[PDB]
This record gives C-alpha cells, structure tokens and sequence, in this order.
C-alpha cells in the first residue's frame, strides 16, 4: 500500500506545487 | 514445476500416431485441422493449457509444438496436405535421402548421425521460440529399423545435450513380426539406448492394440491408421493432466515422481476402458458401468494395451487418471476392493494411487452410461516377458550371424565382427535388465541396503 | 520489493491467468490484488518471510471475508499451511 | 540533406528505375511524376525533398543522374517512364553502344567525358542549397559500370571533400566472368578503400539463392534481382523518408554503424517480404538467421562489431525486449568494442499500395561483422589466381593501360596489397589485442 502511496501522493505534491507556481488559479473575491 | 513438452514423430508409424494425437488434441480444444482455432480468440477464458504442447504465434492460431522427421517424404507431404496451415513446414525434416535402404537400425542411426546437426537446428529455433520447458515426448516405433536409428540417435544427442531435461519415450512393439530376426535385432538395438539415456519408456504391443481393435470395433478388418488412434487417444489422457491441468498432478515430472522408482526401473504397462473419442465410439451407451467398474476394467488383463501374461504379477507403482464426473466414495470403494485384489510387494507398503481430472467443456459429452473414462499404468516386470521373444529370438540366430550384411553399412562399423560385439553387448544389457526386474519383484531387493549400511 | 512486485505481474503474464488479464474487468479484478509482503522473521529465508496481505474494496467487501487485521486470520492460516507443503 | 542517385551500367540504371517506381508507388507520384495526392490537403509526414525536385507544375523529377556507355537501357526506361525522368539529367558519352568489359575502357571515358557529368552534377546541386552527398549503385563486375563508378568517385572526392558518399556494390556470383570480372571488382574496392566513405555489400550468389527461395519460379530473373535491390534500398531509407522524432539523416545512422571509415562496408537483410504472420521477435531472429541475408555469410559465428536495425511495423516493446536479451546472450561482441544494439521503429507510408501478406511486420538490419572479409578473400584469391597463372589481362585495355602493360600490372599489385592490408585490418580488429594502444 506504500508504494503506490507514496507514488500518487509525490505525483499529487509536484502537481500542487505546479499549479501553485503557475499564477496559482484557486482565488476568493470580495 | 509445469513446463513444455515437445513433440518428436519418428518413422512413418511416429508420424502417424503424432498427426492422430495432434488432431484429437485440435478436437478437444476446439483448434480443428486448418491450425486457425475453431473458437474465436474474443472468448479469452480457457480452462485448458494449449502453451505447453501448442506455440501461441497468433491469438487465434495454436501451432503445434512438434517436430516430424522421417526418411520417406510421402507421409509427410500428405500429412501436410491433410492439415493444411496446422502444421510447420519448418519442422518438417527429410533430408532429401529418399527412401530408407532397408529396415536396419544401422540405417536409421546413420541417417540420423548424418543429419543430426539439421535436426539439433531445428530443435534449438523451437527452444528459441518458447520461453520455457521440460522435456520432449519421442515417438520411437521401434518396429521400423530406420525410425528406431532416427529414435536412438535423437535421444543419444538430447542426453548429453539437455541433461536437465526428463526424456520419456513412447515404443510402439508390433504382435507378430514378419522378420522376426531384423525386427527383434532394431528393438534391442533401441532398447539399448533406452536403457542408457531414456528416463522413462512406455511400451504398447500391438496384440492386445488389434484384439481391442477387433473388438469395439464393428469392421473385422483392422486398419493401421485407426490402429495408432489408440496409442494417440492414449497419449492424450495420459497427457490431460497437463493440458486440463488438474489439482494433484500438474507436471509430468510430479507425474514420472510416482510412476518411476528408479532409473532402472523405467517401463510401464497401459489399460484403457473401451474409449469414446476413436470412429466407432457408439457401442459405449450399453454398458453402464461406473466408476468402480471402470476402475474395474482398467485392472482387467482385456484392457491392457500390451500383452498381459498375468502369472502373479508383480506390481510396483499402480497409478490411474479417472476424467470425468467421478465420485468420491465410490473411488474409496474401488480403492477397498482393488487393495485386497491385487498382489503387493511385502517390502514396500505403498498402495496405488488415484488421481481425478476435469472434461472438456467442448468434447461431446457422453450418457451417463460412458460419461467417465480412466486410465491406468502400472509398473509390471511383465515387459521383461514381452522383450523374452525378441531375446530369445536373438539367442536361437545369433549361433549363426544371419542377416550380418544389413547392419555393417551405414553405421560407424563395417566389419562383421564390431557389430557382433556390439549386438552381444546389447544383448548383455538387456539380460542385464531382465535380472534387475526380476530382483526388484522379490524382497531382497529392499533388503540389500538393509544388510550393508 | 520493486523487483518482487515485477516478478509477480511477470508470473501473473506468464500463467494461465493472462486471459483474465486480458479481459478488462478481470484485469481490474486481478489489479485489485495487492502485493504486499510482511517480512516474518529476522534474516529468514525468503520463503518464510514472503506473506500475501490483500485487500478489499466495496461493495465486494460488504459480502467477502477476508484477513481483516481484526478477524481470526482463516484464510492466513490456511494459506501458510498450504504453503508450507 | 538532399542526395543524388548515381545509375552507373544496365544493371545500375535497372535498379535505379526500380527503385524510383517503387518511391513513386510510396509518396502517390506514379509513373507521369505528377502529384497523384488531392491538392487540397498539404500536410505530409514524409519527405520527398531530397530524392524528388518538385517543380511549378507540382510535377516531382527524380534527382537521379543515369552514366553509362549503353544508350539502349536508358531510351527503354525513358521510355517505361515518359515524363519521370528529365532528359537533361541523362548521360550517354554521345559514343554509340558500350564495348569492352574491363575498367580500364570505363575509367577512359568517364576521364574523356568527365566535363559533361561535372557540368550534370554542378547543375543539379546548384539548383538546390542543402546538399549532404551522392548516391551510388553499380556493380563490380561490370566493367564499364566500375570503371564510371571510379572516375564518378575520383571526382567526388577531388571536387567536394565535404559531400559524404554511400555506395551499394553488387559482388558477381559464382560463374565464369569472374576471371576478368575479379580486375574490376577489385579496381573498385581499392577506389572504395581510398576516396568512399560508405559501401554497402551484395553478393549476387546469395542473391539469387534468397530470390529462388522467395519466389515460386526457380528461374530467377535479374530484373526481380534489381527489384530486390529496390526493396532493400526502400527499407533501408525508409528511416530518411519518413522522419519522425529520431532519425532525420543518413549522417547519424553512417555515425552509429561505420565506427571508423577503414571499416566502412556493411552486409545488408530484410525479412520478411513478398515480390501478424511473424511478430517482431521472430522478426529479429530471422535476421540473425543467415537464411535472410543479402550476403554470403560462410562464417559460423562473425564477429559482429556495429549492427543497426529498422523495423517497419506496429511493434511493442516487450518482444523488442524479449529480441534484445537473445541477441545479447547469442550475439559475440569484441572485448574492445561496444555491444551497440540500436532499433528505429519506421513508420508505414500510407499513400502506398498495401503490400502482399498486410499487417506482417517486418525488419531491416545492416551489420558489420566477418562476412564482408570472406567474399573479399575470395574475390583477391580469384585475382591472385587468375593472375600468377594467366597473362591475358594485358591484352585487353584502353589508353594509358594500353600504352604499356607494366603499369597496369603495377596498379593491379598495389589494389592486392591494399585489400591485403584491409583484410588484415578487419582480422586484427576481430581480436581484442587491435585496441591495445590506449589500454
Ligand atoms: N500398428 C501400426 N504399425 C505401424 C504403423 N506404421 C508403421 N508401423 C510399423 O512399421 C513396420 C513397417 O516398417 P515401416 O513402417 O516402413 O518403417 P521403416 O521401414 O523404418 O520406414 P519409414 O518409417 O518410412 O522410415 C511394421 O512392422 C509396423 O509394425 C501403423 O500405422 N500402425
Ligand atoms: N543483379 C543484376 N546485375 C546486373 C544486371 N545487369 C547487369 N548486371 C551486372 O553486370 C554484370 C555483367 O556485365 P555487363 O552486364 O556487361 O555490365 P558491364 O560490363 O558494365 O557492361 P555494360 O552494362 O554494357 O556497361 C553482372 O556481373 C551483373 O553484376 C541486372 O539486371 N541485375
């Protein structure tokens, strides 16, 4: 179970990191 | 601990029980005869096993992993003929030698010697071509003296070739010889080299092959070609459990486990109940057996597919495959009515052993009368009696040196008194052999490790 | 254990069971299989460390047993007893 | 980028009107040289630039120059291919039909009328600005065709010394010509040896023995040989044709098989093919099987040194590895050198016919090994012979060579004892000990 953990979740931490460094789109307005 | 097996046809007799065997085996697993199988390769899900014996080059293509080899060109082509695309040509191997010059064993072991860098070729493209393997499964017809060279050159090479391979070896003895002296000269020539190198042999004498013949069947007349139908259905039960591959037995190296107990001791003697899958198979919905009657039958001398001459024979490893709906209690019931009917040794307390596999979900089934099948072999000293004749055939002509100008051509050995030393040095062995069973059927046999340690 | 779980889907190929690899559903079915080893033993032989830990998923999970780390361990003991002969 | 064929002799003019059928069945060019592709879609995944020059009229001339002192076999392709060919590219020496079978006839014309081909090939390199060499195709045993291919060649090498040169040379068989053809053969290896930079083998013994085995009539004509010759040559530039993401030049591919251009000769096969069935593993293993070369092997085990392949096909990469392992385990490589095993997949072209036996992948393979050096042996043994046993080479030759005898004989030396030194080169780096200087 840890491999294929540990395999989406550095999948999942360089997508986040990649959406965070570009212009990072998530955003609240008032 | 399962692997590949490959098929060897030797001789026209080879060639013809091998083509019967791979079309029952195409029969079975729904291939039929243009190579292309008959079920379409959607249906993935399949109970059988044809990657052992069949060579997956399409999805829907099973090529048969068999190498035919034969001096006379006319079985071949019409065997090629007949199953057109099931076959390889590329393991097709005549060598452009035309026919063979007689029926010597000298003739055959030098076509086979002259030719045996085409032959060894051919069989490293198909070890090549598979990923992994067993042993191969030859077909010696030892009747003919050029298919029995071809068969003892075959196995000489593959001995000292694939030592981690097991050999087992199917000789086919004919019931009455027509050159008795010739014919009994090839089968201790062959049974020499079995003696050597074959790990396990499997004898079938053509008497009983034609008293069964005569019987289940309606024509009086037998043919030759129904005749190894037998032998080919025969080798396709006995190889069920590796094709349908049951839960007890698995590899034929488990199989041979139990059915060998020694290097020595390597021939066996086969039954079969009246079968259901040759020509005349109708006559099988009368008789309403089950299976403690089949059990029954297997142990009968009239089933046997050699030649019995049951005098308080001396049984070592009884093995039986029982293929169909069999039950459980009543497989203890014939297992309690065999065990107090069939003569032990006092020296080993090993009892015989049952095993039970799976029908074909595409074989025609059959009524409840002739639904299940068996098979039986069983390690007798009774081949020794069947190779008697030939030995004393070789006792009352060997005086003389008859038929002398046949065997010196071909073989490495022209002069006349080589090849009388070599036929008494065969001769040695087999006698050699024949004590060897006769001291195994009595108790000192155990005994003489227990006197020295 | 990269190259153990390599070596099983490479017999997974190789046995008979490559036709329900094949097939899309029993491909899943078979992916649903997990791969993983508890190591029994210190410095043991690999045939006794070598230990199957599969798990379920729902709904087939809701219906089949299996070696729950709080049940009575049937399967795993029958699978150890079967694997040692 | 781009590259001229050279069609020296019948036999070169043969192959190269198969081999420009053949390109114009797979680009949709036909026999007329106009585009037989809609003019309503543009985009192409090919590349008919460097081996068709595509005029106003969309119409693709082949950028093929034909030599030869035969005008008879080029009017008969001219006229099998009205309106393919340009007559301005064609080059009959304006001296009626060939005479003489010797190189020395040859390489006299081709030095009488080497102003007319360099006028040729400055016409067509001028017309065009990326240029990377010349495309040759003869065979040895032809003496006209030898001695053009030479002083072409001589030429090429004092005139661009930037242009790399591949030539495909067809070793005679084993018949009778042989005991003046073998002067020839061995004028245009020495030439090969001194100013070519690439040579592909072909022996028309092997030739004619995979041809009867392919074909169902044993009579074997040259011209299914010379279309042989288009196919192989067709696999081969396959890779150039149809560029994808690897493989966009002859330079790479000279690079990584010819690993020092005193070895620079290659033994060509492809299987299978007809003039699913086979997977590619069973692929490859044909083409390590001798049965399937284009060449003699008459060698047990060769020493192969650089071997590439090409396989056209849907292929996938378990069986490339499952061939990859084998050929590692079978395959002997020098402990000096490298076990470079390289595979280009080549992509199908869609614009062409579908071929007999569809969906059958196949595969070429050109290799490096001991095979080149056994027909060598004994084309120089043959001359050796023929030689030190009869003096009748000396009555037969043109020019210079019939001025005097001696230096014709001193010239037939030196091309022995530099195909002696070529030999022994080839047998010394079969051993470990040739790279010896640096370890
Ligand atoms: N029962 C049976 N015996 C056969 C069959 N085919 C051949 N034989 C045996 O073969 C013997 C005759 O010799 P051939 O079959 O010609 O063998 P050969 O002389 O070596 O010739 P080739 O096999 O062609 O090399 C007979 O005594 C048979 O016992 C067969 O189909 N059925
Ligand atoms: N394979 C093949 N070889 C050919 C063909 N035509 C000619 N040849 C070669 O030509 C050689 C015979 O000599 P010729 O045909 O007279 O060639 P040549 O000596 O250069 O004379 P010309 O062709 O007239 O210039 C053979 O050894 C072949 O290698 C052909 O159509 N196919």
């Amino acid at each position: 179970e840890q491999e294929v953990r540990e395999h989406q979740m550095k999948k999942e931490r360089f997508d986040r990191a990649l959406e965070s460094k570009l212009l990072g789109k998530r955003h609240i307005t008032y | 601990m399962g692997g590949e097996i490959i098929t060897l046809q030797a001789g026209q007799c080879g060639n013809h029980v091998g083509k019967f065997l791979w079309s029952q085996l195409a029969k079975e697993h729904a291939i039929g005869t243009d190579g292309l199988s008959q079920l379409p390769d959607s249906s993935t899900e399949r109970d059988d096993d044809t990657k052992p014996f069949f060579r997956e080059n399409s999805r829907n293509k099973f090529t048969p992993r068999a190498i035919m080899m034969d001096s006379e060109p006319s079985v071949i082509a019409d065997v090629e003929n007949t199953f057109r695309g099931f076959f390889d040509p590329r393991n097709t191997w005549v060598a452009s030698d035309g026919a063979s010059a007689g029926n010597s064993w000298a003739n055959g072991y030098d076509i086979g010697t002259r030719n045996q860098d085409d032959i060894l070729n051919k069989i490293d493209k198909e070890i090549d071509s598979t990923d992994n393997f067993e042993g191969f499964q030859l077909l010696h017809s030892v009747a003919g003296g050029t298919g029995s060279g071809l068969g003892s050159n075959l196995l000489e090479a593959l001995c000292d070739r694939y030592p981690k391979k097991i050999l087992t070896t199917y000789s086919v003895f004919p019931a009455r010889s027509s050159e008795v002296v010739v014919q009994s000269y090839n089968t201790i020539l062959a049974l020499r080299r079995l003696i050597e190198d074959s790990d396990a042999t499997v004898v079938f004498d053509n008497a009983s092959l034609l008293n069964i013949s005569g019987k289940v069947f309606r024509n009086p007349n037998i043919d030759l070609q129904h005749t190894n139908q037998l032998i080919s259905t025969i080798i396709s039960s006995v190889t069920n459990s590796i094709r349908f591959p049951s839960y007890m037995y698995s590899s034929m190296s488990s199989i041979y486990s139990t059915l060998i107990p020694s290097p020595e001791l390597h021939f066996l003697s086969p039954s079969f109940t009246p079968f259901t899958s040759d020509y005349i198979h109708d006559d099988i919905a009368h008789k309403g057996h089950s299976s403690y009657d089949v059990m029954l039958d297997l142990l009968d001398p009239s089933n046997s597919l050699v030649s019995t001459a049951m005098n308080n024979p001396t049984y070592f490893n009884v093995y039986n495959t029982i293929i169909g709906n069999v039950e459980p209690r009543q497989i203890s019931r014939a297992m309690t009515k065999l065990q107090q009917r069939i003569k032990f040794p006092s020296w080993s307390s090993s009892a015989m052993h049952v095993n039970i596999g799976r029908r074909s979900p595409y074989l025609p089934l059959q009524p409840n009368e002739n639904e299940v099948s068996g098979m039986m072999l069983s390690n007798m000293s009774t081949v020794v009696n069947v190779f008697e004749n030939a030995c004393n055939t070789f006792d009352k002509v060997f005086a003389k040196g008859a038929f002398l100008n046949n065997y010196n051509v071909g073989d490495l050995f022209q002069s006349m008194q080589n090849v009388q030393d070599e036929f008494a040095e065969s001769r040695e062995v087999v006698q050699s052999l024949m004590e060897d069973y006769v001291a195994a059927e009595q108790d000192s046999y155990l005994d003489d490790v227990l006197v020295d340690d | 254990n990269y190259k153990l779980t390599r070596v099983l889907q490479e017999a997974v190929q190789l046995s008979s069971l490559r036709h329900l690899m094949n097939s899309p559903r029993n491909s899943s079915v078979i992916n649903g299989l997990d791969a993983r080893v508890l190591d029994l033993g210190h410095g043991s032989v690999g045939w006794d460390v070598f230990t199957l830990d599969y798990i379920l998923y729902p709904p087939l999970s809701l219906v089949l047993n299996v070696n729950r780390p709080f049940g009575r361990k049937e399967y795993l003991r029958i699978f150890n007893f079967l694997w040692r002969f």
